[PDB]
RNA sequence: GAUUACCCCUUCUACCUUUUGCAUAAUGGUUUAACCAGAAAAAAUCUAACAAAGAGAACUUUAGCUAGAUACCCCGAAACCA
């Protein structure tokens, strides 16, 4: 049995501190990340969000009449039916989007679960994943966050998953206000799309706890 | 929804760019330009294939002339050159038949010499 | 005084200072000096030497220099068949090599 | 749980091929062992490994009994 | 073995642009437009 | 192709459609622009998930099951009925 040991650095996030120690055992890690699964999950996530509102009018749905513009023979002109025909510039298209549909589909649970798992592994081994005990934002201002990201040399895009959404106003207020770099989201609302959207992941101890619980229970349910 | 955009206009522009110097609507209209272009390329291939034939015939004519000046015909000269183990091409042989009459005179002399020696050895 | 050489399955009439283009590549670096065989030799004193099926290596020599490796103007080759819907367009560029003839050596035996 | 995956692959209706999945350790060594084991029995060693993010061991014949026995007794 | 080889080298961090399917995953759907099969779209000449 | 910064000479039986066969005195087109006619997955091949189980309380299953990806175009009557 190979046990992966990951070091969790506790940051009191005031300033000038990279010092912290916690021993983490992320059994959720996978040997080789699947690109195919991740791609399918991304494509699917892009797929069920489609509104499918594209509309047109077939020749039958055209306001124009179905009367014959002239006689079949003797006129000297070409043979023609109603002017709502697609061959006419007053008509529509037959193969057009007009008929509606739904571009989504039902993806197996093990596939999407293994997708989030593999993605988490990718972010893990990429050094872009950091674990903390807690989060503190006493001053709660954009300048503090920016200078923190610049001084601590974090990633260009960092996804912060900490809160259970039920507490800690001081953080959320400053974090959700006018910030392009950092994004916020509850621990129970963590998804693969959000992780792949950002180049850097930062999780806290409860977040990692619930995450590893959910992922170990899903891996144990998929193995059994 | 897509659009026709500049694609067709650029293709037409290219064909017409290759349709320059052509006569009439073929250097103006697109369809006739294409129709003339196809024929132009076919004629390119065919004439490039028959060019070697034309040049060969011309060279043969020149060498025939230069040979007849010395009293012998083209086929006899060819045979004599074959039995003389001369692999020289008819292009260079014609060039010598024009600019350097001395070399062709020597080859003709050796030709008549081989012919007379063969006619004397056969008798 | 001129010579007649053979290369790439083609025979050529070479003279001093002349520039001759030969098909494709000779597998020789640019600037290098190479030697060529002799099919025929003709001296301007009206003295000709023709060996078979080759000339003397010790008797006569030909030395030329490669300027560079160029490419001839692109030739468009198209095949068309009537009402077979068969059209094939291919643009072919013929590789060439520039040779500068420098020294034609003739020695007495 | 059950010991090891065993994949019986059908390329066509009446045609059958054997497929194994990576479990423990590297695939190369186990593949070499498979070759050395199947060489005297089959007479040939047509072993092929297909590796993308994981791996698949494919051979010509039916060794699946000896396969299961091997991967059982070994414990991998 | 692949984990160590993937963790050893520094990659592009795998942006969404770096996502690629496995070989033969999705078929390059055939479009009837072309000189490959002329004008009949593979239906042959006339008939029903 | 040669040839002159232009041309004569030499080398070649329009396109498309329909056909055993068309430069054909068989068909369609004044030219140009633009518009305009292959959108259906059962079984199968293939890429992945798990495996005597797959699949989001519904079905299949003596290696299956699930998901994704692959093939079946338009115009035209004379007439009928209300």
């Amino acid at each position: 049995x190979x046990x992966x040991x990951x070091x969790x650095x506790x940051x009191x996030x005031x300033x000038x501190x990279x010092x912290g120690l916690t021993e983490l055992h992320p059994d959720v890690f996978s040997t080789a990340p699947r690109l195919d699964i991740l791609h399918q999950v991304a494509i699917w996530q892009k797929n069920f969000k489609r509104i499918s509102y594209a509309k047109t009018k077939t020749r039958a749905e055209v306001r124009g009449g179905g009367r014959k513009p002239w006689v079949q023979k003797g006129s000297g002109r070409a043979r023609h039916g109603s002017i709502r025909s697609p061959i006419w510039r007053g008509g529509g298209v037959a193969h057009g989007p007009r008929g509606p549909t739904s571009y989504y589909y039902m993806l197996p649970m093990k596939v999407r679960v293994q997708g989030l798992k593999v993605a988490l592994t990718v972010k893990l081994a990429q050094d872009d994943l950091h674990i903390v005990d807690s989060l503190e934002l006493p001053t709660a201002d954009p300048q503090y966050l920016i200078e923190l990201a610049r001084y601590r040399r974090w990633g260009d895009s960092v996804l912060l998953v900490d809160l259970e959404h039920e507490d800690m106003p001081q953080n959320v207020v400053a974090a959700t206000s006018g910030l392009k770099t950092f994004n916020l989201v509850p621990a129970v609302g963590l998804n693969v799309h959000s992780m792949l959207k950002h180049q850097t992941l930062v999780l806290t101890l409860p977040t990692v706890a619930f995450l590893e619980e959910k992922l170990x229970x899903x891996x144990x349910x998929x193995x059994x | 929804l897509r659009s026709r955009v500049t694609d067709r206009y650029w293709r037409v522009q290219e064909v017409l760019k290759h349709a320059r110097h052509f006569r009439g609507r073929k250097n103006r209209c697109y369809r006739l330009a294409v129709r003339a272009v196809t024929r132009a390329f076919v004629k390119c291939t065919r004439a490039r294939r028959l060019k070697k034939r034309s040049l060969r015939t011309l060279w043969i004519n020149r060498i025939t002339a230069a040979s007849q000046e010395h009293g012998l015909k083209y086929p006899a000269f060819i045979i004599n050159l074959i039995k003389c183990q001369v692999e020289l091409n008819r292009k260079v042989l014609a060039d010598l038949a024009i600019y350097e009459p001395k070399t062709f005179k020597s080859l003709a002399a050796l030709a008549k010499r081989r012919r007379x020696x063969x006619x004397x050895x056969x008798x | 005084l001129f010579a007649v050489v053979h290369f790439a399955g083609h025979q050529w009439k070479v003279t001093a200072e002349d520039l001759i283009l030969i098909e494709n590549e000779l597998d020789v670096a640019c600037g290098e000096r190479i030697r060529l065989e002799k099919v025929l030799l003709v001296g301007a004193d009206n003295f000709t030497l023709l060996g078979k099926p080759l000339l003397g290596k010790e008797l006569v020599r030909v030395e030329a220099t490669v300027i560079e490796k160029t490419e001839s103007w692109p030739k468009i080759n198209m095949k068309f068949q009537k009402r077979k819907n068969y059209q094939r367009k291919r643009i072919t560029v013929n590789p060439q090599t520039v040779l500068r003839i420098n020294s034609i050596e003739x020695x007495x035996x | 749980m059950h010991n090891i995956p065993v994949y019986r692959d059908i390329t066509h209706g009446n045609r059958q091929m054997t497929v194994i999945r990576k479990v423990e350790g590297d695939i190369w060594a186990l593949q070499k062992d498979v070759e050395d084991f199947l060489s005297p029995l089959l007479g040939k060693t047509p072993v092929t490994q297909v590796n993308e993010v994981t791996g698949t061991l494919r051979v010509k014949g039916y060794f699946d009994q000896q396969l299961k026995a091997w991967l059982l007794e070994k414990g991998f | 073995x692949x984990x160590x080889x993937x963790x050893x080298x520094x990659x592009x961090x795998v942006s969404l642009a770096n996502l690629k399917p496995n070989p033969g995953s999705r078929k390059p759907e055939r479009r009837p437009r072309g000189r490959r099969r002329g004008r009949k779209c593979g239906r042959g000449h006339k008939g029903e």
